[PDB]
């Protein structure tokens, strides 16, 4: 999916998949890593930045 | 996690195991019903520095007592905007490794949330 | 045959460059002092002591270094304080967490290794290499370079480095003074590698041609003299309050003008440049006059004043006058070195000038720790005002002593009969 910034975010963008009533997965880190322990079905996946002092997901996306 | 009387004050505490606490930074996430993830503030709790997002401002406080394995977040003012589940999450310290690498962590390490309304 | 290269002056210039390097990494955390404390979340007294590393290290291995200068040859030894130039710098690259001050520590103590064979070479570059007519020049050259390089490591450090909090976007900021440090000292210790030349083909000056064709016996005659003693604890006093201020510059600083941390590694440069001229006229006044007991106490005493009006007027909340008092203080204080150095050359003359130098920087070294761990102390304490008084009161007593070193010219009674 297309997720964008208002800055430089740099490729420190990560994108975690809630499914509902659970706490969140990671899966791609540093915008192009897939993090081993949750590898690739339906939720809500939620991009975040961490290029800032203040860290910020997105809009959410089902 | 429990309830609490708008305008109160409540401290949510996060511990963590097999991973030092100083070694990272902890974050606070909150999820509303209909809203959403929400960044609330983060600590490196060995520098101490810490992070807050403009939402809160000035009531939410965050802290860690590196020596337990425990992070803090502690309410002053509270809304019913503040109602959600506070989700425990840590990032590992990003190395400079300009170019090379440049690997920014993301939250691998999500707490199972605790409920506050 | 007798005749002058020209990589006589590649060598010197290369020389001088990685004898810049190393200042600049002596200076390069203590320039920024509160912002590395910031980040290894250590005390200021652990920060300085990556300044005082180099003067701790030039103590023991003065010697050894002075024997191997002897022994291995020029090339070797600067084979040598390059690499370990190189090696410190690139160590102190895996030290960029919060939580590994003992690494960047490792790599300055490396770094503060290669001083030690980086300061012996200067004058016997100038005499292996250059004419008789150009060895002073080569010295000025040699020595210029490494003062160039503690200018540069004031100014430079808190210009790349802001006075940020996240652990992770300072760490990115001090990464890139290593990586630039680590990428000049490993050029220069290519370049050496190369350039580097043992010996010219031919001797370049007279008594080079001559020459080709012990020290503790020195040191042990130079201590049956009380004018040599009385000199050798006034220059240190001085060129340790110097030490002094330099490493904890920053400290005092911050102290009273919050959030000048470039200003303060500008009144560090201020320091430094100012006093390159105070040396070059000091110089030049001395070899013209040859009144070397009286320009000696004449400098000394405006070291004293310079002290005092950059104490006493340190807290009137104007940057420029700390500007002007530092830029004095310094002027005076570095126009004292040149003075110390022929005065001791006089007064022991048919002795070693390289053993009367090494005792000079071994008392500076000595005094420079003294003065630092205690002033560090004071002002933690008790303030700024009463850090730099302490240090006014041992240039006033190195100002009295100054007063009772006779004018024995051993010298300037051989050289004309
Ligand atoms: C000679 N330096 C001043 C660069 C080091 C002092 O120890």
């Amino acid at each position: 999916i297309t997720c964008r910034a208002s800055q430089s975010v740099s490729s420190a963008v990560a994108w975690y998949q809630q499914k509902p009533g659970k706490a969140p997965k990671l899966l791609i880190y540093s915008a192009s890593s897939l993090y081993s322990g949750v590898p690739s079905d339906f939720a809500t996946y939620y991009c975040q930045q961490s290029y800032g002092s203040l860290v910020t997901f997105g809009q959410g996306t089902k | 996690g429990g309830l609490v009387q708008p305008g109160g004050s409540l401290r949510l505490s996060c511990a963590a195991s097999g991973f030092n606490v100083s070694s990272s930074y902890i974050h606070w996430v909150r999820q509303a019903p209909g809203k959403g993830l929400e960044w609330v503030a983060s600590i490196y709790p060995y520098s101490g520095y810490t992070s807050y997002a403009d939402s809160v401002k000035g009531r939410f406080t965050i802290s860690a007592d590196t020596s337990k394995n425990t992070a803090y977040l502690q309410m002053n003012s509270l809304r019913a905007e503040d109602t959600a589940v506070y989700y425990c999450a840590r990032k590992q310290y990003n190395w400079p490794w300009p170019y090379i690498h440049s690997r920014y962590w993301g939250f691998d390490y999500w707490g199972q949330g605790t409920l506050v309304t | 045959v007798i005749k002058v290269s020209k990589r006589r002056w590649v060598v010197v210039l290369v020389f001088s460059c990685y004898s810049l390097c190393n200042a600049f990494q002596w200076i390069q955390y203590g320039s920024i002092n509160n912002i590395f404390m910031n980040f290894y979340g250590v005390s200021a007294f652990a920060i300085d002591w990556l300044s005082m590393c180099y003067m701790l290290t030039y103590i023991p291995l003065l010697l050894p270094v002075a024997w191997m200068l002897e022994k291995f040859g020029l090339r070797t030894i600067a084979i040598t304080g390059s690499a370990l130039n190189c090696l410190g710098a690139w160590v102190k690259l895996g030290s960029l967490e919060p939580h590994l001050f003992p690494v960047t520590m490792v790599g300055q103590v490396i770094c503060s290794v290669a001083q030690v064979f980086i300061l012996g070479m200067p004058s016997r570059i100038a005499s292996v290499w250059f004419g008789a007519d150009e060895v002073s020049t080569a010295c000025s050259v040699a020595v210029f370079g490494n003062q160039l390089g503690i200018a540069i490591g004031f100014l430079v450090p808190p210009v790349l480095v802001p006075n940020i909090k996240d652990p992770e976007k300072l760490a990115y900021h001090i990464s890139i003074m290593f990586y630039i440090i680590g990428g000049v000292a490993t050029f220069l210790f290519i370049l050496v590698i190369i350039v580097f030349k043992e010996k010219p083909k031919h001797p370049p000056s007279r008594a080079q041609s001559l020459s080709y064709a012990s020290y503790l016996s020195s040191i042990v005659r130079l201590f049956k003299n009380l004018n040599f003693v009385l000199l050798v604890i006034t220059y240190g006093l001085n060129a340790g309050a110097f030490y002094a201020l330099s490493t904890l510059l920053n400290r005092m600083v911050i102290l009273h003008f919050p959030g000048e941390e470039v200003n303060a590694g500008r009144i560090g440069l201020t320091i430094v440049i100012a006093g390159m001229f105070g040396a070059m006229i000091s110089g030049i006044w001395l070899d013209k006059s040859k009144t070397y007991k009286e320009t000696t106490l004449v400098v000394y005493i405006m070291t004293l004043v310079g002290m005092v009006v950059y104490t006493f007027t340190l807290n009137l909340n104007h940057l420029w006058v700390v500007f002007i008092t530092a830029g004095t203080l310094g002027f005076f204080m570095t126009g004292y070195l040149p003075l110390g150095f022929e005065f001791a050359v006089e007064l022991t003359y048919p002795e070693s000038e390289g053993v009367s130098s090494g005792l000079l920087n071994v008392s500076a070294q000595v005094f420079g720790i003294v003065f630092t761990i205690s002033q560090g102390q004071i002002i933690d304490n008790h303030g700024t005002m009463f850090g730099n008084i302490f240090l006014c009161v041992f240039l006033a007593l190195g100002s009295a002593l100054t007063a009772f070193i006779k004018s024995d010219l051993r010298r300037q009674r051989a050289n004309k009969d």
